[PDB]
């Protein structure tokens, strides 16, 4: 089988500027190199066929070159929509193989996350649990920290953080941290605070609510 | 390496 | 408009079965080929197999033993069997055309089939309100306790896309995965408008619109 290696692991640029991602085969495959790009829950999208040849419906700042071994995807101006994964995929020879993948990151302003805190539902409280949601909306850099306190007391290890991927449309994060507590837990405490620290906030911001108002 | 929950590269 | 739309997100015993339909339209299976492609974490995007126009087939080297494909011509129908699943098998699985009959330049995917290998049952989430409380007010629906994945959701049946965030699945330790989707609105508007997430888990036939109002 031949071997696609993809370079770098990582890429970030700012909009507005021209990225190259490359593509290098184990043994020559001429020009036999097509090339895809991968949003966020998508399918692979072909944008270059044969090393150059363009494709219907794909923006003109997408081309390709190379010959033999080492090959050339570019984006001329790199617009946020473009954030995504981008493969390589060569049919020279048989099986036909991928590369591992380019991640493509962009770069922008720093943005303060909006927090907001959701304490648990009645009906959660049923089950006999509690989840206590914390929310960072639309921030940037990816880097933050939530610190969750119930009264007074640092929690830890019962806290679980997911991260959306890069907003298509601001280049943004959002996070979302969940406490997660028993309901006898969570009706023996009162104050329960979630503190954000972030680059763009000058100070930790702290969103907390005592149970039942 | 490849998340199937994104289908993102992490 | 060239398409193809796969079977719903399954969950597999282990050393058991996989089936997925390939339903095309746009053009005729007796003139385009159907190529199969998996993604997973551990290999990447992986070349399976294909069933061409006259419907012969050919398969990777490592699953010429495991792996059949068929397709019913009439019905626009590709079907894909691998058999003796194991955790590695673990995989989004698509179904493709290239541009031209004989090539293998994949310009049209399947929406992909999150394939989950485990010996784990089958369990709907349950859907719980974010209830909101500068002019801005976040609201969304807590989805718990559901396996395996995944889970779409959506807002207002569709209508309501700005400003929604639906984070990526987290799995918790009781094996259960878990996760919120949310969404920032006019704080004005929560008198006048109304908010349903849209939650439906395919691998248990679990479908709830869940109303998210101010406690």
């Amino acid at each position: 089988d031949i071997l696609l290696t993809q370079s770098p692991v990582i890429l970030s640029v700012s909009p507005g500027e021209r990225v190259s991602f490359s593509c290098r085969a184990s043994q020559s495959i001429g020009t036999n190199i097509h090339w895809y790009q991968q949003r966020t829950n998508g399918s692979p999208r072909l944008l270059i066929k044969y090393a150059s040849e363009s494709i219907s419906g794909i923006p003109s700042r997408f081309s390709g070159s190379g010959s033999g071994t080492d090959f050339t995807l570019s984006i001329n101006s790199v617009e946020s929509e473009d954030i995504a994964d981008y493969y390589c995929q060569q049919n020279n020879n048989w099986p036909t193989t991928f590369g591992a993948g380019t991640k493509l990151e962009l770069k922008r302003t720093v943005a303060a996350p909006s927090v907001f805190i959701f304490p648990p539902s009645d009906e959660q409280l049923k089950s006999g649990t509690a989840s206590v949601v914390c929310l960072l909306n639309n921030f940037y850099p990816r880097e933050a920290k939530v610190q969750w306190k119930v009264d007074n007391a640092l929690q830890s290890g019962n806290s679980q953080e997911s991260v959306t991927e890069q907003d298509s449309k601001d280049s943004t994060y959002s996070l979302s941290s969940t406490l997660t507590l028993s309901k006898a837990d969570y009706e023996k405490h009162k104050v329960y605070a979630c503190e954000v620290t972030h680059q763009g906030l000058s100070s930790p911001v702290t969103k907390s609510f005592n149970r039942g108002a | 390496q490849f998340d199937l929950s994104t289908r993102r590269l992490k | 408009q060239v398409q193809l739309k796969q079977s719903g997100p399954g969950l597999v015993q282990p050393s058991q079965s996989l089936s997925i339909t390939c339903t095309v339209s746009g053009f005729s299976l007796t003139n385009y080929g159907v190529h199969w492609v998996r993604q997973s974490p551990g290999k990447g995007l992986e070349w399976l197999g294909v069933i061409w126009s006259g419907g012969n087939t050919d398969y990777n080297t490592p699953f010429t033993s495991r792996l059949s494909i068929n397709k019913d011509n009439s019905k626009s129908q590709v079907f894909f069997k691998m058999n003796s699943l194991q955790s590695n098998d673990t995989a989004i699985y698509y179904c493709a055309r290239a541009l031209t009959y004989y090539d293998y330049e994949f310009a049209y995917w399947g929406q992909g089939t999150l394939v989950t290998v485990s010996a784990a049952s089958t369990k709907g989430p349950s859907v719980f309100p974010l209830a909101p409380s500068g002019g801005t007010a976040a609201l969304g629906c807590l989805v718990k306790d559901y396996f395996p994945e995944p889970v779409t959701v959506s807002w207002n049946s569709g209508a309501l896309t700005s400003g929604v965030h639906t984070f990526p699945a987290v799995l918790q330790s009781s094996g259960l995965y878990s996760l919120s989707s949310v969404v920032t609105v006019p704080s004005s508007s929560l008198g006048t408008q109304t908010y349903i997430c849209n939650v439906n888990h395919k691998p248990s036939n679990t479908k709830v619109d869940k109303r998210v109002e101010p406690k």
